[PDB]
């Protein structure tokens, strides 16, 4: 409606039955990139970490 | 001197400063040595008198003149010790006329020293560096870890000022028995004294860490008389 | 700062108004919790409230602690010859005479 | 009389601060007259002998 | 997913306290053993389980102090003992922050296999805990070694500084009904004054390592001495915040002690305000003072003056402390329990390894006992007997009201000996040969100093018994605790009075001045509802 | 489900592998890291 | 507490935050930064598209902290008048650590400063260095956080009296005016004739007056949370504790800009 | 009598529900003007009281002091026996012998060394 | 998200604390955007009623077991602190006064009962 | 050596301001007795010297402090407030001197004025419930109490137990000279402004705290910085900067005085050693007057002035005079021949 949908997504937020981070239908769009690329940036600090202790440089 | 085997004190001293620092330290452990007795009495009686006890003294919490004793007494204590300290701190150092300088320059993991004076014309200042012998080619009866190749050799009844400077990393000059510990930094240069009363050898060790063989720095100083100081200048 | 001839009548009067054994125990604990032993009367007022309140083995430990407060043993024989006839008269017997 | 018990503990505080600091002392006051002064004694007769022979 | 949402996204405080305990077991062990192989290579004279390793020895030693200087006693003391215990005293269901206390724990897993990983990936960071400059260069240390461990430096701080905001945040507007900031227990005063230690320390540290990490990396030239810098510098920007550190970890360790000997002499502390200021003091003249550790640079007459009279000064206030202690165990009655032991075992050993701190404040008997062991001697009895000790006494003390589960006294005592025997045992020969003249940071040793390092790898090996005796008492706790109460009259908060009788005492059993001891077998996950009040 | 055995991470009553496993390799592997380090090392520098 | 219906509601002022999976995030993307780093400045790596990942994703992580403590305070409605004593509590404490950071680098200057090493010539800024005349663009760069400060105080002298446009135009001016700040001090880093490397003066230079550029990017950063959270009808007259937070930091950047404009540029 | 005489052996071994019947006969039996009461009585009112049982026990027995004593002895001579074992096996530098040990104190005692205490490098 | 309340009598829950919008344009009101434990108090402080109250305890009398000092609880316990007739008198003891049993303090003898709201 | 001559001064001088917050009105008396003592100093610092008063004033300042606790009557207080006031006057003079002696270069003066001046500041923050009714306050400050001690005894150790003319222009022919009355003047108004705005300020000491800390800051800085950068200008500055804050907060006044002291006090010595006589002891007379007067006398009047005038009118008069002593100061830069 107008530009007060405070008074809309004040009942919305309010018996939800989700987190307060995956309620609105647009977490989406943040949480599958983050967690896909904390993944990846997790899988390599460890393939360097234990590629260094055995001495191979690139 | 030589460290003692089973050893429990200070080493043997050659110096007025090892003497005074001595006499500081017995000053302070009468006074640690009371306070320890009267901790130890108080506990004693504690446990003897108040263990398993049928009266408790709930309302004994407060004090007002006991906390002024146990404040103000302390604080006489430690002035007491502080008054000799200051003494001892501003008067003994290189008061009048230096004798003698050598400069001991700290490489990575050996010495070198130069004998300031004693030049010719050309720049032929006396010079030599100090290794370590190791275990397999020592002789019978040196000592291991503490002999080196060559030794600094100084007169008795003698000022020396000792200049300390590095060249690679943070060193320290160490003689136990002379009194004398100072640090050669990569950049500036310390100077420390010291005068020796009697004839014979004077064993250290360094003291910063500097890495690999900081274990391996001896450093051994001789005092002879005149005459021997002489001869040993007139070959080197 | 508190006198003695304070104490001994402030502890008459808490002594004299205690309505359970709850009470009487709790006075008694800090009663004996001093630099100062309670004089005769204080501990006369003691048995009549144990008496009221019907508790038999707080009159005998009263005594029981008169003989570690007190600093030598002349003095706890004292105090049990100013107590004889309350004993005598309540019925109080000391630990020592029952050997529980 | 022997029916009137005022202070004890008091006295008893007293007794074991002048107790606790006399040990001390006595223990304190052996550091100093037994374990340090001949030793210096020791030491300076070792250098007015070592003088002796030098001038002889 | 309820365990994750649980243990993993927590909000809860009393749930991550389980949590830095847990950590705190691993990292103190992993600590523990490295000092045993210290040990063990200074045993007789020669080469003998390193085979001639030089490095190998510093690094075991520089991880030995990281270790249990920053992976074991803070989080035990501060993470363990004061999120568990602070919001109950003060009556807060909950701190004011929770997701950051979330954080603070979080952090250090990332920050202890950084550690880990730079003792393998090359010959390693054998620079001592005081990483200094122109040692820890690229000349002498090439590789990702010194780097990985000051990026280890940088967590750790992260963490503590939240914590501290927190319980600073915290202990000001999170109170109960009728609690003034005067009628505080002694125990929330450390944590404050260890957090304001906190904040005004740490930054002075991440100064001075991110701009070493700037000279090695980046050719800055800050220390080095050819384009116009000193080394000195970086030795004042470590110590600001190396004498602070020293008192974080003792101040926790004091509040423990009062609790302890009010509960077993039952008896008021003797001048609570006392105490109050004399921390203050304590903690306020530990930030003027931190030049004492550079003695021998170089320092000018009248700059050792100033240091050696201010360096004095604290022991009026730890003397009142002491004195304290002992007036309010005079009148009461005592009854051994295993904390009360710990509390006995602390009065003596950090006096007598506070003592040998009067002697090494003077500048010129500094000469005589710098780069010694008299040192480690001297912080032994401070660090080991008095952290560690009052360690022991607070989980031997709260243990049970966290758990529910009782532990068998006679195996506590058993091990209380053993540590006893074993710690006096290692550390007191470093004073004598200290003396004589053993530096420090060396592997091998001349032949003069066998004797009395033979005595002192004896009672290491007494230490770690004790520690398998400990990981047995935890493991007889956690299996069959329910009916270890029985066995002995310990479990026992407070022993009935003089006239309380059996039956009254059944029914009226927790006598108490703070809220922990009434709180349920396991403190509920939300305890105040409804708030306490207090007149 | 409040209780005595409620508030830790791991359970130790009512399971299949007994308690003392879990227990015992804990403390074996936090006293046998520190080893592995000094023999990789070791290893690395050619004594043995 | 005698009111009628009382228990249907809470019976203490505070905020019971729920679960959270933010800091373990946060946590697992430093602890990749770290390792990163540490490996691709000595080898390792090679390829530099690690490191630039692991600084994204610290970011979001704060970022996704922000949106839940936004939520939790402009629609579920927990935000008490204790509550937002604590916060107040909590940034000023933080402010303070970050000033402290500052007087470290402060004192290392003062002690290269007083007692140059034999090295150099016994001389500040010395041969070879010529320094940044200021009575240049650090004159303007003064004259902006003047007017930038004096900006800000109108936009919130203009929320209290409840006029919308005058909130917005100040806020605006403030960001596009520190962007100036920003970019005149990115040209004169283009326009020295003394690296990093040089001397212990050109790496003191640029170790607190780069730092403080990190602390303006992040101003640019809050201040346009603050525009778009204004124009979405957010803040109300007496409810706006981001437009507080924002304005006692930009004070704090000033007076220490004012510290490194009479210790770094004039004095030598 | 059978009751009340004899508490001492007998009581910690009754359940939970037969003290409260004897506390309650003897809670009616002391309203009675004492001299009433049997000897028995005020023993067994005495003790039920002020007593060593429940909460009135003692932390140590003679029993367990011994346990504590003889553990402790126990745990010195594990790591006694460990110490040995790790002593035996030893690298042995040539410097260590009497022979060595006696040529060190010549060079020392040639050069004047430690005229106070003294010198001597003789450990064997 | 449902009916709006005007004063803190009819206000039954989390539901009747929405509240009506502000218009285009204006400033908005913290009586027209409050949702929370926030409207509460603000409901309270317009009319003289504190909802959070502190106001320490009782230190006027004594207790005895047939007048005790009367604690309102909305659970079955709560924890009290007692400091003395005078009010800081007796050092502060702490105890748990409950539905079938009351509180004695074993220094001064007050005794607490609870009331359940 | 040197620096204890300043460490000295740095105790002395924060003990004066300790005293005044202390109480104990009772500093009013204080400060009025400072003045009257304090012409006199400049005949004892020419011919006995300054170490024998120095040491002289600490002793005559604990007995002082002592007859404070003996004695609670008004009467007894004050006579204690007299005789604290004189002990103090001497040991600012003194230590002026010595201080003044010892660095002869002025660039070294001003380094030291600062780190001097830093202690009158600190005395704020340190004791102003010093030695309270409640014994804890006694127990709080023993521990600094003893560093003083102790410092002292290293102080006299040095001087004593170890080895280490006539004045013209008289003070109204000093006053002919404008560059010193402008110079002296400059101090009295920066104080006079604060000393006003202080009372009143509460009804229309928190907020001054931060105050504390900023002098020291800017005591510290200046002192190094007026050599290079010119010392009149930053006088110019500050008292422009004071004026505009009293006229219309409490760091940005102390920030200022600290400019005004670092740049007002070592400039008189330089005017002295040029045109007059070379003595650094009796100077220093004229600016400690001015200091204590300002403080002295005028409180009272501000506070008088305050809730008749208003507040803000009174402020807005500081403030005006405040801004408008700042031309004169321009005529520090250069002094004549002579
Ligand atoms: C955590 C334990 C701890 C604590 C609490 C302290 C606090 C103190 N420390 Fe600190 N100290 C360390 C551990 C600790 N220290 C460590 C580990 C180092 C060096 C680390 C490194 O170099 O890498 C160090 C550094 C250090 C040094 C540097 C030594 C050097 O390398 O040359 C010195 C002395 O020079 C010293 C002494 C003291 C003193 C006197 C105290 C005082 O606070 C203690 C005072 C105690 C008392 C005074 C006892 C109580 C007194 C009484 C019972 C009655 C009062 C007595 C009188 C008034 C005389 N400490
Ligand atoms: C280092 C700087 C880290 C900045 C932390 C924020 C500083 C202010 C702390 C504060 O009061 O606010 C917190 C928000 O922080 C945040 O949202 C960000 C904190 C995490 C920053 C990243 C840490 C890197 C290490 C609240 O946190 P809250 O959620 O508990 O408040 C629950 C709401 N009622
Ligand atoms: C150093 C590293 C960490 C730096 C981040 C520090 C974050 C501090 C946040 C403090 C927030 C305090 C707070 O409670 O603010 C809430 C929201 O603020 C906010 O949401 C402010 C968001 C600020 C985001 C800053 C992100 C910078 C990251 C670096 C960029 C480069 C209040 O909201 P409210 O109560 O006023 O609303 C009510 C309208 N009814
Ligand atoms: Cu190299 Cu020491
Ligand atoms: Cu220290
Ligand atoms: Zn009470």
């Amino acid at each position: 409606t107008a530009t007060e949908k405070i008074i809309e997504l004040q009942k919305f937020y309010q018996s939800t039955n989700k987190p307060i981070y995956a309620a609105h239908p647009r977490s989406k769009y943040y949480l599958i990139p983050y967690f896909g690329l904390l993944g990846v940036s997790v899988a390599a600090t460890l393939f360097y970490t234990g590629r260094a202790c055995f001495g191979i440089k690139d | 001197d030589v460290p003692t085997p089973w050893g429990i004190f200070f080493q043997d001293s050659a110096t007025p400063n090892m003497e005074g620092i001595i006499e500081l330290h017995n000053n302070i452990m009468f006074y640690l040595v009371l306070i320890l007795t009267f901790v130890s009495y108080i506990l004693y009686t504690i446990i003897y008198n108040y263990s398993n006890a049928t009266i408790v003294h709930k309302y004994m919490n407060h004090g007002q003149l006991i906390e002024i004793v146990w404040t103000t007494l302390p604080a006489v204590i430690l002035l007491i010790i502080a008054f000799p300290s200051f003494i001892l701190l501003y008067l003994c150092d290189e008061v009048i006329s230096p004798a003698m300088t050598i400069k001991a320059i700290g490489l990575q993991w050996y010495w070198k020293y130069e004998y300031s004076d004693f030049i010719n014309d050309d720049g032929e200042i006396v010079e030599f560096e100090s290794y370590v012998i190791p275990e397999e080619l020592l002789e019978d009866g040196q000592l291991r870890l503490l002999d080196v190749d060559a030794s600094v050799v100084v007169p008795v009844d003698t000022h020396i000022r000792f200049i300390v400077s590095s060249a690679d990393v943070i060193h320290d000059f160490c003689v136990p028995a002379l009194g004398v510990k100072v640090d050669a930094s990569p950049g500036r240069l310390n100077q420390t004294s010291a005068l020796i009363q009697r004839e014979g050898v004077y064993y250290g060790q360094c003291s910063e860490l500097c890495g690999v063989m900081h274990s391996a720095m001896p450093i051994k100083i001789e005092a002879v008389s005149l005459y021997e100081f002489i001869n040993w200048l007139d070959e080197q | 700062e508190e006198t003695y001839e304070e104490f001994s009548q402030r502890y008459e009067k808490e002594f004299d108004e205690a309505y359970d054994l709850f009470e009487v125990q709790r006075v008694l604990n800090n009663c004996f919790s001093y630099d100062i032993v309670p004089s005769p009367a204080v501990i006369g007022k003691a048995l009549n409230a144990c008496r009221r309140v019907n508790d038999y083995a707080t009159a005998v430990r009263v005594f029981e602690g008169l003989k570690h407060k007190v600093e030598t043993k002349e003095q706890y024989d004292a105090y049990l010859e100013e107590l004889k006839d309350v004993r005598e008269e309540l019925g109080i017997d000391l630990k020592e005479e029952l050997f529980p | 009389s022997l029916t009137r018990i005022q202070g004890s503990v008091k006295r008893r505080i007293l007794t074991d601060i002048s107790v606790g600091l006399t040990l001390g002392f006595g223990f304190a006051s052996y550091w100093w007259w037994g374990v340090h002064k001949p030793t210096v004694a020791h030491r300076e007769n070792y250098y007015i002998e070592l003088a002796k022979k030098k001038k002889a | 997913m309820n365990y994750i949402n649980r243990w993993l996204f927590s909000t809860n405080a009393k749930d991550i306290a389980v949590l830095y305990f847990i950590f705190a077991l691993f990292c103190g062990l992993l600590g523990s053993i490295m000092s045993l192989i210290l040990r063990l290579e200074l045993s007789a004279p020669g080469n003998q389980i390193l085979m001639g390793n030089h490095q190998l020895f510093n690094v075991v030693a520089t991880a030995h102090a990281v270790l249990m200087v920053f992976f074991l006693v803070m989080p035990a003391a501060i993470g363990f003992f004061g999120n568990y215990l602070l919001p109950l005293m003060i009556g807060a269901s909950d701190m004011s922050f929770a997701r950051l206390n979330n954080i603070s724990f979080w952090l250090l897993p990332p920050a202890l296999v950084s550690l880990l990983a730079s003792a393998l990936i090359e010959n390693g960071a054998g620079t001592g805990w005081t990483v200094y400059p122109p040692l820890a260069g690229v000349q002498s240390h090439s590789g990702p070694s010194v780097d990985l461990a000051i990026f280890a430096l940088h967590l750790t701080s992260i963490s503590s500084l939240l914590g501290a905001i927190n319980f600073i945040t915290t202990t000001l507007n999170m109170r109960t009904i009728g609690m003034t900031m005067s009628k505080l227990p002694l125990f929330v005063w450390a944590v404050v004054f260890t957090s304001i230690l906190l904040l005004l320390s740490l930054p002075v540290l991440s100064a001075g390592v991110t701009l070493l990490l700037l000279d090695r990396n980046f050719n800055t030239s800050f220390f080095e001495p050819a384009g116009g810098g000193d080394p000195i510098l970086y030795q004042h920007l470590f110590w600001f915040f190396g004498h602070p550190e020293v008192y974080i970890l003792i101040i926790p360790g004091f509040g423990i002690i009062s609790h302890i000997v009010s509960t077993y002499s039952k008896k008021p502390v003797f001048g609570a305000i006392g105490m109050v200021y004399a921390m203050g003091s304590i903690g306020f003249l530990g930030l003027l003072v931190w030049s004492h550790h550079m003695y021998t640079v170089g320092l000018d007459v009248d700059s050792r003056a100033y240091f050696t009279s201010a360096t004095m000064v604290i022991a009026v206030p730890t003397g009142i402390k002491i004195f304290s202690w002992l007036a309010t165990l005079y009148g009461g009655s005592i009854r051994y329990t295993t904390p009360m032991l710990y509390a006995f075992a602390f009065l003596f050993l950090f006096t007598v390894g506070g003592l040998s701190g009067v002697v090494l404040s003077n500048a010129s008997l500094d000469i005589a006992f710098h780069d010694t062991y008299y040192v480690i001697g001297h912080f032994h009895y401070v660090l080991s007997l008095g952290a560690v000790f009052s360690l022991f006494a607070g989980y031997y003390y709260w243990s049970p009201l966290i758990t529910g589960l009782y532990y068998n006294n006679n195996l506590a005592n058993i091990q209380f000996w053993l540590l006893f025997i074993g710690t006096n045992v290692t550390f007191f020969p470093m004073h004598f040969l200290g003396l004589n003249g053993m530096p420090r940071r060396i592997p091998d040793y001349p032949d003069a100093f066998a004797g009395w390092n033979a005595i002192s790898s004896f009672g290491s090996l007494i230490s770690i018994i004790s520690v398998i005796l400990f990981a047995y008492v935890i493991y007889d706790q956690l299996v069959n605790g329910l009916t270890n109460k029985q066995l002995s009259t310990n479990s026992l908060f407070k022993n009935p009075d003089f006239i309380e009788s059996n039956i009254i005492f059944n029914d009226n059993s927790i006598k108490s001045s703070s809220i922990d001891f009434l709180l349920t077998s396991p403190p509920l996950p939300h305890t105040f509802n409804t708030p306490a009040i207090q007149s | 489900d409040v209780g005595p055995y409620s508030n830790l991470p791991f359970k130790v009553k009512n399971r299949r592998v007994p308690y003392a496993v879990p227990h015992f390799l804990f403390f074996a592997i936090g006293m046998g890291i520190p080893f592995f380090a000094c023999y990789v090392q070791l290893k690395r520098s050619g004594s043995i | 507490m005698r009111i009628q219906n009382r228990e249907n509601l809470q019976l203490f002022p505070f905020h019971l935050v729920t679960n959270s999976p933010w800091p373990l995030t946060t946590s697992l993307a430093l602890m990749s930064l770290a390792l990163t780093l540490g490996l691709t400045m000595h080898g390792y790596i090679g390829n530099h598209l690690w490191l630039f990942l692991a600084i994204s994703l610290v970011l979001s992580s704060i970022f996704l902290w922000v949106r839940d403590v936004v939520i939790e305070g402009t629609y579920l409605g927990d935000h008490t008048i204790a509550v937002r004593k604590g916060l107040n509590i909590g940034f000023m404490l933080f402010v303070l650590s970050e000033i402290l950071i500052f007087a470290a680098l402060f004192w290392s200057y003062f002690h290269s400063a007083m007692g140059p090493t034999i090295e150099i010539g016994c001389q500040w800024p010395p041969v070879g260095i010529t320094s940044i005349k200021p009575t240049e663009l650090p004159l303007l760069n003064t004259i902006i956080l003047l007017a930038s400060g004096a900006t800000v105080t109108w936009a919130h002298h203009s929320i209290l009296y409840k006029d919308r446009q005058g909130t917005l135009v100040g806020l605006f001016i403030t960001t596009l005016l520190i962007i100036l700040f920003v970019g005149c001090q990115v040209l004169e880093y283009t326009w020295a004739t003394f690296t990093i490397a040089d001397s212990v003066f050109g790496s003191i230079f640029y170790a607190g007056t780069g730092l403080h550029f990190i602390h303006m990017v992040m101003l640019i950063v809050m201040l346009a949370i603050c525009y778009a959270r204004m124009y979405f009808y957010h803040f109300t007259s007496n409810h706006h504790l981001g437009l507080e937070t924002t304005i006692l930091y930009l004070h704090v950047l000033d007076i220490i800009w004012l510290f490194l404009y009479i210790v770094f540029y004039w004095w030598g | 009598n059978a009751t009340v005489t004899n508490l001492e052996k007998r009581w910690e071994d009754l359940p939970e529900t037969d003290q409260k019947d004897i506390i309650s006969q003897l809670s009616e039996r002391q309203k009675l003007p004492w001299k009433d009461l049997t000897l028995s009585e005020k023993k067994a009112a005495w003790y039920i009281s002020f007593g060593e049982w429940g909460p009135r026990r003692p932390v140590h027995t003679k029993e367990d002091k011994l346990y504590i004593f003889w553990g402790t002895v126990i745990g010195i001579v594990i790591s006694a026996t460990i110490f040995g074992a790790f002593r035996y096996n030893r690298n042995v530098p040539k410097t260590m012998n009497r022979e060595w040990q006696a040529a060190s104190d010549e060079y020392l005692k040639s050069k004047n060394a430690e005229p106070f205490t003294g010198y001597s490098q003789i450990q064997s | 998200q449902f009916k709006t309340a005007t004063s803190i009598a009819e206000v039954e829950g989390l539901e009747n604390l929405v509240g009506p919008g502000a218009k285009t344009g204006t400033v908005p009101t913290d009586l027209e955007q409050a949702t929370g434990l926030e409207r509460y108090e603000l409901l309270g402080k317009l009319e003289g009623i504190e909802v959070f109250d502190e106001t320490p305890l009782e230190a006027v009398r004594k207790g005895t077991m047939k007048d005790p000092i009367l604690i309102d609880s909305y659970d079955d316990y709560r924890y009290v602190g007692c400091t003395g007739v005078p009010a800081d008198s007796h050092n502060i003891e702490w105890l748990k006064p409950t539905t079938e049993k009351n509180a004695r303090c074993w220094e001064c003898g007050s005794v607490y009962k609870l009331n359940f709201l | 050596s040197r620096k204890l001559i300043l460490f000295i001064v740095f105790l002395a001088l924060l003990l004066d301001n300790m005293l005044l917050t202390v109480v104990v009105l009772l500093f009013a008396s204080k400060a009025t007795v400072q003045l009257i003592t304090n012409p006199f100093i400049g005949l004892l610092t020419n011919r006995i010297g300054y170490p024998i008063p120095i040491f002289a004033g600490f002793c005559i300042m604990f007995v002082s402090t002592i007859m404070f606790a003996f004695s609670s009557s008004y009467a007894f207080l004050l006579i204690a407030r007299s005789l604290q006031g004189i002990g103090s006057s001497c040991s600012s003079v003194a230590g002026m001197g010595m201080l003044a002696s010892v660095y002869t270069d002025d660039e070294e003066r001003g380094n030291v004025m600062g780190i001097a001046l830093g202690g009158l500041a600190m005395g704020v923050l340190v004791g102003p419930p010093f030695g309270s009714v409640l014994y804890e306050f006694v127990g709080k400050t023993a521990p600094f109490l003893v560093l003083a001690a102790l410092v002292l005894l290293d102080g006299a150790i040095q001087l004593f137990v170890l080895q280490p003319s006539q004045k013209g222009t008289p003070l109204t022919t000093l006053l002919k000279d404008p560059y010193i009355l402008i110079a002296a003047g400059s101090i009295c108004f920066a104080n006079m402004g604060i000393a006003m705005l202080e009372p009143a300020l509460p009804i229309w000491g928190v907020a001054f705290l931060p105050a504390s800390i900023s002098y020291l800051i800017g005591t510290n800085i200046f002192g190094i910085l007026a050599h290079k950068m010119g010392r009149w200008l930053c006088a110019l500055l500050g008292m422009i900067i004071v004026g505009v804050s009293i006229l219309c907060p409490n760091f940005g006044v102390g920030f200022a005085i600290g400019m005004v002291d670092s740049s007002m006090m070592p400039i008189m010595g330089y005017l002295v050693d040029l045109r007059h006589v070379s003595v650094y002891g009796s100077v220093y007379a004229i600016a400690d007057v001015a200091f204590c007067m300002g403080y002295a006398i005028g409180p009272s009047a501000g506070g008088a002035i305050a809730k008749a005038i208003g507040f803000p009118w009174l402020m807005t008069i500081i403030g005006i005079i405040d801004i408008l002593f700042a031309p004169l100061c321009f005529f520090l830069r250069s002094p004549p021949a002579k």
